[PDB]
DNA sequence: ATCGATGTATATATCTGACACGTGCCTGGAGACTAGGGAGTAATCCCCTTGGCGGTTAAAACGCGGGGGACAGCGCGTACGTGCGTTTAAGCGGTGCTAGAGCTGTCTACGACCAATTGAGCGGCCTCGGCACCGGGATTCTGAT
DNA sequence: ATCAGAATCCCGGTGCCGAGGCCGCTCAATTGGTCGTAGACAGCTCTAGCACCGCTTAAACGCACGTACGCGCTGTCCCCCGCGTTTTAACCGCCAAGGGGATTACTCCCTAGTCTCCAGGCACGTGTCAGATATATACATCGAT
């Protein structure tokens, strides 16, 4: 029974996701989930398809920018590992309310 | 030949940005000279894109770019990543930025 | 119908750089909302400029000033060099 | 007439995945839910503006116009899209 | 550098003479002088005739990268003023630092 | 010499309205008129944006409703329905 | 008038010369500058009636522009709003932590 | 009597932040906006406001800078600070890199 | 001067900025970056004032240089 | 040190639709001419800016001492990577329908545009009181024990 | 608990300077009125959003094991706090000087306006090759003993 060390195959696979572009939310619950939202404001619109695409790939780019930053608050608080302060610091950095 | 760009040597027609220019509520009226020198910089600047956008697809063996190379050509130039970093690139993708204290030792 | 795009002035001074490269329409989407975008910035400077100028139309000085204004170094550098040589080339004959 | 559960489609290893790409070497049991709890102040910043372009258009339809024209607004501009 | 001019026959103002010094200026300035890489305090001396050639150097050319100051003795001929072109700081920078007398 | 304009006595008002007997620096109204020259700059600038994408060469108190609830978040955006449609009938009253 | 048969504060003619002055569109339909108006002078009496807080807080009876940045820390839809604009004069507000203060 | 530390630091937290004022000698900041503004402009007549501008905005910039710096210390358990936190907090505005 | 900012002012702004204790580096690197705030700022409104054809830069292109990047001062020369 | 599995890179052939081109038809672009207003320039004003002087005056500097804050060492505690088997629902695609987008066509309302008279809005004016100045006495901690 | 020792507050007199107010000017608003066209408004077609179904499988879930990363404790050494002593240059008031923009009156070239002409540029049609996908092979690194 052979077993990794942790976390070492994961950073390959981070060379492999830092190797790549794609998108990773998958189309359905998304498109349920934004039904969901614009069902909440004024009910039963139809949409383009391309607008789910753009409200997903602005979803993923900011998921991975502020997975990025809470990877540097990982970094400058001497851990290894990510926390909630991690997050809710970066939002007072940035100003969420 | 019809156009007012090849009495500058452009491409990209000043008719057609002289009209946008006239018809868009930017200015009351518009002058000559400054659609040239507008559409200069404009044509020099998608030259200066598309050279590094044909790098980054030359050293990614691709001639029918997809837009990683583009995410390339903005970001890694740092006088274009600071003027354009406000936009990402829809299939951009990014760059290994792997810091060492999460490296293994 | 007319549908006015600049694909084909992008296709131009594609193939002054190369002969050899293929454009998507994806990457002419990124590319003529570049255009568009630089296009809207430069051409609402140049609108902020002659607002807090007061005057009517506009000079090829106001954006020699707005591309040093918005572009560093070489970038606003070579963009003043390459306008003023357009300047030069046109109004010149 | 409401949709429900559709955040809990959005699981624990997709936002995984993501911090993979993120750069992330060791992950937390205590995030998930906060990110998309983030991920609906996100969306509910975003269409509480955008519909209000198109109720302005009489349009029964949602164009990705009106999308591209909100993260505008937002900041989050994105090509790819047109226009 | 010694350039004589042909003039014009039967004419007021010598203007073939000013076309093929705009060949003159546009040619030396266009074809090696760029191409001296040691070189600097270039002066123009125009006597008489042909003064829009080298006001054609300036108005259309930046010649003043290695040039300084520009010499005319018109004295009896027809102005050739600077056009501001690309600016009317150069045609500034000519009303500085130039030279025609009439 | 210039007779040049401000915000001064209608914000200078609608402080009466807000706080019947009070006192402001000059400082502070300049600040208030910084900011009523921004608002009305990024309400300006969205009919502008807005007036263009729906390809048309006007703009009424419709185009100031929507771009209203586009910009605030939507309870002020929304009390300022409230007033704006008050001002819709109430200028529609007279001339 | 246009403003006062329209009953606002805040004048139409004014608003009108400058949106025909300031190229938007063509033309105007002249609900536009009243309605902007009104939310012009609706915003104008949320500031100045949250700053009259502020300014009855410490009671310098002209209003300092302290009381203006403690009517932007009030109200976190304006906190929230104008989160990238500076205010001279307007100093701050006391924040001190766990891990700051003695034990 | 010697105090410890924390006292006059608590204390003059509440003092600066109770009053309106400025804190900068003016002359050595005027003699740096000078010293700058030879460097690619001559014959320079100047506005005095305009340096009371870029008096706000650097007292403004700056106290909001110690803020940030403040919480990268609230973030790393201390009291006294270091210029990583500086590093890390201006990382997150997304002014520097 | 360059040098005519001085550490205890820097800790006064400390004081208002709400940080109890402090370290030295802190110093001259504060002055560093603040000259770099002033450097781009000045460049950008001695670039108006060059455009303005005036030998005077005013405080219009301070605010100009702040609405650059969405930082606007409000009270001076908007 | 030799060994393994996982990821990356590469070599192949193959097929497709997007690109890239070609084709043909028109409207917007080009040309030619005018008129008007935009813009550019110079002459006087006086206002705004620089500059410099000398006196106090607190702030900067410098130094001193030890505690508590930094940092390192150790040991504990535990949750997440890794591996495998099970389950759920997204993706695929294939068919059909109509709502609403989009295109069209006329009419008139709504806005532009012009002229003639008037007060809405500001500068210039002065005075006054909100607030800075302060000197004394009440309290409210911090640290030591 | 018990202490001084700082640090903080509140008061009566003076005194001053920026709001704030009113005076009056003027120029843009307003009003009165006409004109035309964008756009209101109705009709028509034709797009594309919605739905549904069944074969596949990628993703999500769960368990077992344990390891190595967070953190709590201790213990020290030096970097700040407090406080004592010495020097600068910030500020105020005074005059002196000149740069330049505002204001004013003047003219002219350029860009807009208009008209008429025609190929640039568009949609439409078409054929093809870079790129994705599938299968075989070697190369790197991490890790367990």
């Amino acid at each position: 029974p052979h077993r990794y060390r942790p976390g070492t195959v994961a950073l390959r696979e981070i060379r492999r996701y830092q190797k790549s572009t794609e998108l990773l939310i998958r189309k359905l619950p998304f498109q349920r989930l934004v039904r969901e939202i614009a069902q909440d404001f004024k009910t039963d619109l139809r949409f383009q398809s391309s607008a789910v695409m753009a409200l997903q790939e602005a979803s993923e780019a900011y998921l991975v920018a502020l997975f990025e930053d809470t990877n540097l608050c990982a970094i400058h608080a001497k851990r290894v590992t990510i926390m909630p302060k991690d997050i809710q610091l970066a939002r007072r950095i940035r100003g969420e309310r | 030949a019809k156009t007012r760009s090849s009495r500058a040597g452009l491409q990209f027609p000043v008719g057609r940005v002289h009209r946008l220019l006239r018809k868009g509520n930017y200015a009351e009226r518009v002058g000559a000279g400054a659609p040239v020198y507008l559409a200069a910089v404009l044509e020099y600047l998608t030259a200066e894109i598309l050279e590094l956008a044909g790098n980054a697809a030359r050293d990614n063996k691709k001639t029918r770019i997809i837009p990683r190379h583009l995410q390339l050509a903005v970001r890694n130039d740092e006088e274009l990543n600071k003027l354009l970093g406000r936009v990402t690139i829809a299939q951009g993708g990014v760059l290994p930025n792997i810091q060492s204290v999460l490296l293994p030792k | 119908t007319r549908k006015e795009s600049y694909a084909i002035y992008v296709y131009k001074v594609l193939k002054q750089v190369h002969p050899d490269t293929g454009i998507s329409s994806k990457a002419m989407s990124i590319m003529n909302s570049f255009v568009n975008d630089v296009f809207e910035r430069i051409a609402g400077e140049a609108s902020r400029l002659a607002h807090y100028n007061k005057r009517s139309t506009i000079t090829s000085r106001e954006i020699q000033t707005a591309v040093r204004l918005l572009l560093p170094g070489e970038l606003a550098k070579h963009a003043v060099s390459e306008g003023t040589k357009a300047v030069t080339k046109y109004t010149s004959a | 007439k409401v949709l429900r559960d559709n955040i809990q489609g959005i699981t624990k290893p997709a936002i995984r995945r993501l911090a993979r790409r993120g750069g992330v070497k060791r992950i937390s049991g205590l995030i998930y839910e906060e990110t998309r709890g983030v991920l609906k102040v996100f969306l509910e910043n975003v269409i509480r503006d955008a519909v209000t372009y198109t109720e302005h258009a009489k349009r029964k339809t949602v164009t990705a116009m009106d999308v591209v024209y909100a993260l505008k607004r937002q900041g989050r501009t994105l090509y790819g899209f047109g226009g | 550098i010694d350039v004589n001019i042909p003039l014009t026959l039967f004419e007021p103002d010598n203007y073939s003479g000013m076309i093929t010094s705009q060949e003159v200026l546009i040619y030396l300035w266009d074809n090696y002088i760029k191409y001296f890489p040691s070189v600097a305090k270039i002066a123009f001396i125009g006597i008489g005739d042909s003064y829009s050639g080298i006001v054609h150097l300036l108005g259309h050319r930046d010649t003043r990268a290695v040039t300084k100051t520009v010499i005319n003795f018109l004295g009896d001929k027809q102005l050739k003023p600077l056009v501001p072109l690309v600016d009317e700081t150069l045609s500034e920078w000519y009303f500085k630092n130039s030279l025609i007398f009439s």
